[PDB]
DNA sequence: GTGTAATCTACTGACATCAGAGTTCTTAGA
DNA sequence: TCTAAGAACTCTGATGTCAGTAGATTACACT
């Protein structure tokens, strides 16, 4: 799943 | 939930030149970090931001040294995002003329995390580094770095100008090192954690979906 | 029909000594039957169609009052919008003591002439000023021959009644009750629009229904545009609305007057009065404050000129029912704006229905509104039961949801059932069937609110305290299913609650 | 100028509707 | 050792709508 820069 | 955000950018020299047909990785990742900072700004998410604009022509870091933790200027520590930080990103940044390692900046941001994420309550951490892989770096603490990233629950992502699907042998070996590092973080799936910059634009242009817990 | 027009029903009861006291048995009374009918329909109309018109006028009476000072006709209350101060008047007459009052105020029942009676009612409908949508007259008599004696009166009657039929007025009598004498071919086959001693048509006029209605009012007419050049004229109509209670009105203690709210906005630093220009809108983000013009706080929404934007078409399996957003609306061309467009509407409808595929579009209901994505799922007409409209033919409007709506669910794992208990649950689900008709139920809230309204209005001894189908009939479920609850307990239930 | 049209634009009743505000409930909680 | 923050729902008030009505304004027009 999208994480960090995307979460 | 809570999260800590520490964005790591390079202000070196290589990104100061690029193909005329495509925007420089400097300005490209600049718009990216600008559009991304806007994202966590509008959403009232309690995520805290710190910035590392490494590759600095000077050195303004808590871990200043002659060669250890060098050429680093933390824009601001790990607190809530706010506008003036975005504006100061938009204005204060300046093209550089030096070249500096990122693994150094990785450890510096790591130390900021360990020095602050226990000082105040958090639940999970990220570490993001934007660079062009034009650094002279040694693989010394990589095992230890990945170790205590696992221990402190810090997720590392890299963002590179080239696309997985013409770069220097320096850039190519850095990419292979990066693949090694990401697999050493999670495993084979570490390939997905590789990110280019145009894809960052495509995947990020939208504003933050207004999530809501029921 | 003409919308501002209104539905008007005049009431007309045989006030002779004929049925004032027939009372063959001791269970009802024809006047007490008609008055009950009038009271019931009138209170139903109160809530139902508060804007309509009613009037009650008795004939054959001994006292006299009407517009034209005729003989033996008494206009109890003229044509006017329904109101309590009239239900009170009618109630004054409901009862044995009530009928004593009725007889000793206006008369036992003198001679009469339905020719003249219809004259009277005609003048009544004429006198009103507002426009009338439907005009209907209800006799309440039983002397199935108005008069077999003076035929000339009968000729005059048929003549005038034909006239009223021609002046735009309908007429209807419900044959209430007579010993024998329960026929309509005697003098009325040519009046109203086989036969027995009591009228079914008067039964429902006691059904006491109390919803409310609005006519064929277009919610909004917008121009469906296929492309930037072809446009058609569609009327976004509405077919389910969730009636909230009528909004209350604020009144003074000492006098029950309207109180005319006067909210305003004014300064705290000084006793000034901020006029609407002198205000600003604001938000707080990122520890920094924001200003926009009040004009801008709505300018921040201008997205498309009003209308519908059909883009493509889509396979009806994909429009998943799983993601309803707001009540659907209905689509049907309005020939008024773009002449002939009804053709293209029909074309789209026929062809889409034939090829079993949706039609997606952008909906901007009014100016200043962001657009949503709505699908024009076509609908075929159905009439079969009695060749009356059931589902009107055209397109629906299933609003399709936006990403900001999915509301990510707190994932949990699945555990399949064993075919044994599901095989028995087949029997359980079979047993408790029931056909669900659309208008099955009522709001207990709306219904009870309306009730309590009549209660307080009419100084009743009691609220009606309606019993409403919403609550389940518990014993029915306990019985018709049998003790299978213990079966599924022993199948798929251990000791813990 | 004078006078009669035609017809746009008004207002209102009425009905939907966003938003705004009043209210009870879970977690995080000195 | 418990106090806010969001939630949620309902409710209220404006904004905009539609059909209708009818007024006043504006065009047309007079040898």
């Amino acid at each position: 799943k999208p994480r960090g820069l995307f979460s | 939930n809570k999260a800590a955000v520490v964005l790591c950018m390079d202000v070196g020299f290589t990104m100061s030149n690029s193909i005329p047909g495509i925007e420089s990785p400097f300005e490209q990742a600049k718009k990216v970090i600008t559009m991304f900072v806007q994202r966590q700004v509008f959403a009232e998410n309690k995520d805290e931001i710190a910035l590392v604009l490494f590759g600095t022509d000077g050195t303004d870091n808590p871990l200043s040294g002659g060669d250890q933790y060098q050429n680093i200027t933390v824009h601001r520590h790990l607190m809530l995002p706010d506008f003036d930080l975005l504006e100061d990103i938009e204005s204060k940044i300046q093209p550089g003329s030096q070249q500096a390692d990122f693994l150094d900046a990785l450890i510096v941001s790591m130390d900021v995390i360990q020095h602050e994420t226990i000082g105040k309550k958090f639940e999970k951490r990220h570490i993001e580094i934007f660079t062009d892989l034009s650094s002279r770096f040694s693989k010394s603490q990589l095992d230890i770095i990945i170790h205590s990233l696992k221990k402190c629950d810090i997720s590392l992502q890299f963002f590179l100008p080239f696309s997985l699907g013409g770069i220097t042998e320096q850039q190519k070996e850095g990419l292979e090192i990066v693949k090694m590092v990401m697999i050493s973080l999670e495993g084979e799936d570490g390939l997905d954690e590789i990110y280019s910059f145009s894809e960052s634009l495509r995947k990020l242009c939208v504003f933050k979906k207004i999530e809501r817990h029921s | 029909y003409k919308y501002s027009g209104r539905d008007s029903l005049i009431f007309l009861v045989d006030a002779s000594k004929a049925m004032f006291e027939s009372q063959s048995e001791d269970e009802l009374t024809p006047f007490d039957m008609s008055i009950q009918c009038i009271q019931s329909v009138y209170i139903s109309k109160i809530i139902s169609s508060d804007r309509d018109l009613l009037a009650v006028v008795f004939y054959g009476t001994e006292k006299d009052k009407n517009s034209v000072n005729f003989k033996n006709i008494y206009v109890l209350q003229e044509l006017d919008n329904p109101g309590a101060k009239r239900i009170l008047e009618l109630d004054q007459f409901k009862g044995q003591q009530g009928q004593k009052r009725f007889q000793d105020m206006m008369g036992h029942g003198s001679d009469y002439s339905l020719s003249e009676v219809l004259w009277v009612c005609a003048n009544l409908f004429s006198d009103v000023q507002f426009k009338m949508s439907h005009k209907r007259i209800m006799l309440f008599t039983n002397e199935d021959n108005p008069h077999g004696n003076d035929s000339a009166k009968a000729s005059r009657a048929r003549t005038k009644a034909g006239d009223l039929r021609d002046t735009g007025i309908f007429l209807d009598l419900m044959h209430l009750k007579k010993p024998g004498g329960f026929d309509i071919s005697l003098f009325y086959r040519d009046i109203i629009s086989v036969h027995f001693e009591e009228s079914s048509k008067l039964e429902d006029l006691l059904r006491k229904v109390r919803a409310k209605e609005t006519r064929k009012r277009a919610l909004s007419r917008l121009k469906l545009k296929l492309n930037k050049d072809i446009v058609i004229s569609v009327g976004i109509y509405n077919l389910v609305q969730k009636a909230l209670k009528p909004p209350p009105i604020k009144l003074y203690r000492e006098t029950n007057e309207p109180v005319k709210t006067k909210t305003r906005t004014f300064n705290t630093s000084t006793g000034g009065l901020l006029l609407p220009s002198d205000t600003k809108r604001s938000q707080i983000y990122g520890s920094r404050q924001i200003i926009l013009e009040k004009e801008e706080t709505e300018e921040l929404k201008r997205f498309d000129d009003p209308g519908l934007m059909l883009m493509g078409f889509k396979p009806l399996v994909l429009l998943k029912k799983h993601h309803y957003l707001r009540p659907s609306l209905f689509v049907y061309p309005e020939e008024s704006l773009v002449i002939g467009s009804s053709t293209l509407f029909s074309a789209l409808l026929i062809k889409c229905l034939e090829k079993e595929v949706a039609a997606l579009c952008r909906y901007t209901p009014r100016r200043n509104i962001p657009p949503y994505f709505v699908a024009l799922v076509p609908q075929e007409e159905e009439l079969d039961d009695q060749k009356i409209q059931v589902t009107p033919p055209g397109f629906q409007l299933v609003f399709l949801p936006f990403a900001d709506d999915k509301r990510k669910m707190p994932f949990t794992e699945k555990i399949m059932a064993t075919p044994e208990q599901v095989g028995k649950m087949k029997a359980i689900v079979e047993k408790l069937r029931f056909t669900y008709r659309s208008d099955s139920f009522e709001n207990p809230v709306l219904q009870q609110h309306f009730r309590n309204l009549e209660a307080l209005a009419l100084d009743l001894m009691e609220p009606e305290q309606a019993v409403d189908l919403t609550l389940p009939k518990v014993e029915a479920m306990n019985k018709r299913l049998g003790s299978l609850v213990d079966e599924f307990k022993e199948l798929v239930y251990p000791p813990d609650y």
